[PDB]
């Protein structure tokens, strides 16, 4: 089996810069049978380059491919808003084809701190017997942010779920929503509910709480 | 890299069944060690399930093959038939196809197969070349096929 | 041009059998390979295998050899993928891709043309309508509405019948331990604008035929 690993995992660049994506194989790729694909959120993967360096029909001059044997590279000389997506390399030299893990290229901007809001359980939701608290992080960059749930000075683990928005096209920021689920019984017992946000843009940990 | 030699090209006698055509064309590949010892049995079982005959226009074409696991070295064996031999149409068709020329393809890689179907479509489309295949002798058809695949290879790149 | 059209979204029970179709409207794919690529949630592309339509010769990746079966019909220009004994792990988006063609139709080997993808969901859950809860606000103020306990995907959220569009964020749904999806949608709006206007989040869940317009206002 031919295994492909791509580096780096995420490439943070600004339009106009030069992008370099690396794809490495455990064994020599037969006849340089490699392909580079571009995958954007909500669209089918688009073939960019086939073989070692051959360019697919309709791909602009920016995209170029290089490499042979076990080492291969994808190079974008000039970056533009359309080029920001996830990129996969696929080999078809072996008996069965395999894909790489993929590399995400994203818009790079000045580091911005999240605006943190906390929403307590609504009255209608409390009538149902289940309480969910929502911690909202808005317009933060970079994407990596940690949210920690504390309830009456107690660390919460294994009872929360979070999701992240795709990078905004206008300002290149991210938003995160974290939901803490508890039964109505457990919610009545405690008083203080808070989420702690740690981020590169925040000098000190930011904590938003409510009492009920 | 496919191996094409004069030994693979041959003319077949008349009144010969499709089974015998398969075993006869596979015999040089088995002797050279290009395929497995019972490569002909897997080819004919593949041939009964999936017809490989193609109609074209001047003459008929056959593309017998099998799974890549049985092939050891990539090879191609060409057979010329003195009288038309019945072969079922590839893709499914009730009417039979009178196949004059047979192309046995032994390929060890699945991804290479489509390229060799494209080479075969290119050579068999030439109406005059297909009909000249019959009159030319074994050495003449070998050199023409070798020259054309070599020409087609430099056009592929 | 040549295009590949796949089947609609499918939700199936564990242990069921799945069949997906992919028709090539443009041209005959008989000469070129037809491959199938799946993508599980939050993961990357995965090569399942392919079929050579004219020859009928399939190739299966070792991970999918047992439960997957490929086939293709050359008279209707349609390929099929069958999968028996569906599992929770089989939840993914399934793509079909025809082999690319170079100049004068030379097969490049890569997958040049792709279908729009078929979403396949495997779950023991049943179609359930969502419960919409409000996120009341407390300059810039944040308010939204929580869409909880629905199945299956997807749900659409709008604000003020589409009038509100700047600063709206609708987050991806998360699958819960029960097996029901949960989604959240919020917006940032001036704090002084709260008193003048009422913001209604329009929630539509077509599988259960559920429309819910919820006004959100201070506590």
């Amino acid at each position: 089996e031919i295994v492909l690993t791509q580096s780096p995992d995420t490439l943070s660049l600004s339009p106009g810069e030069r992008a370099s994506l690396s794809c490495r194989a455990s064994q020599n790729v037969r006849n340089s049978n490699l392909a580079w694909y571009q995958h954007k959120p909500g669209q089918p993967p688009r073939l960019l380059i086939y073989g070692a360096s051959s360019r697919a029909s309709g791909i602009p001059g920016r995209f170029s491919g290089s490499g042979s044997g076990t080492d291969f590279t994808l190079t974008i000389s000039r970056l533009e808003p359309e080029d920001f997506a996830v990129y996969y390399c696929q080999q078809y030299g072996g008996s069965f084809g395999t894909f790489g893990q993929g590399t995400k290229v994203e818009f790079r901007r000045t580091v911005a701190a999240p605006s943190v809001f906390i929403f307590p359980p609504s009255d209608e939701q409390l009538k149902s017997g289940t309480a969910s608290v929502v911690c909202l992080l808005n317009n933060f960059y970079p994407r990596e942010a940690k949210v920690q749930w504390k309830v009456d000075n107690a660390l919460q683990s294994g009872n929360s779920q979070e999701s992240v928005t795709e990078q905004d096209s206008k300002d290149s920021t991210y938003s995160l929503s974290s939901t803490l689920t508890l039964s109505k019984a457990d919610y009545e017992k405690h008083k203080v509910y808070a989420c702690e946000v740690t981020h590169q843009g925040l000098s000190s940990p930011v904590t938003k709480s409510f009492n009920r | 890299g496919i191996h094409f030699r004069r030994h693979y090209v041959r003319h077949l006698p008349k009144e010969v069944s499709q089974n015998d055509i398969i075993k006869a064309l596979a015999s040089p590949l088995i002797n050279d060690g290009m395929v497995v010892s019972d490569f002909a049995d897997h080819v004919i079982t593949r041939e009964q399930n999936f017809p490989t005959g193609l109609p074209v226009e001047p003459v008929g074409v056959a593309i017998p093959h099998t799974d890549s696991k049985y092939v050891r070295q990539n090879a191609i064996s060409v057979g010329i038939l003195a009288e038309p031999v019945n072969f079922e149409d590839a893709g499914g068709e009730p009417d039979p196809v009178p196949v004059r020329v047979v192309f046995m393809l032994a390929l060890g890689n699945w991804f290479d197969i489509t390229k060799w179907l494209w080479y075969i479509k290119a050579v068999i489309q030439d109406e005059d070349f297909m009909q000249q295949l019959l009159v030319m002798n074994d050495d003449e058809i070998y050199q023409s096929i070798y020259t054309r695949i070599s020409e087609l290879e430099v056009l592929f790149q | 041009q040549v295009q590949l059209v796949q089947s609609g979204p499918e939700v199936k029970k564990p242990g069921s059998s799945l069949k997906v179709s992919c028709k090539a409207s443009g041209g005959s794919f008989s000469t070129y390979t037809l491959s199938w690529v799946r993508q599980t949630p939050g993961q990357g592309l995965e090569w399942m295998g392919g079929i050579i339509p004219l020859l009928g010769l399939p190739n299966y990746a070792p991970k999918f050899q047992g439960r997957v079966t490929f086939s293709a019909d050359t008279s209707t220009n349609t390929a099929y993928m069958e999968m028996s004994r569906l599992r929770f792990e089989d939840t993914a988006v399934y793509f079909c891709a025809r082999e690319g063609a170079g100049w004068f139709g030379k097969p490049v080997g890569a997958m040049g043309y792709w279908g729009q993808g078929t979403t396949v969901t495997v779950s023991s859950a049943s179609t359930k309508g969502p419960s919409v809860f409000p996120l009341a606000p407390s300059g810039t103020a944040a308010l939204g509405c929580l869409v909880k306990d629905y199945f299956p995907e997807p749900v659409t959220v709008s604000w003020n019948s589409g009038a509100l569009t700047s600063g709206v964020h609708t987050f991806p749904a998360v699958l819960q331990s029960s097996g029901l999806y949960s989604l959240s949608s919020v917006v940032t709006v001036p704090s002084s604008s709260l008193g003048t206007q009422t913001y209604i989040c329009n929630v539509n869940h077509k599988p259960s035929n559920t429309k819910v317009d919820k006004k959100v206002e201070p506590k």
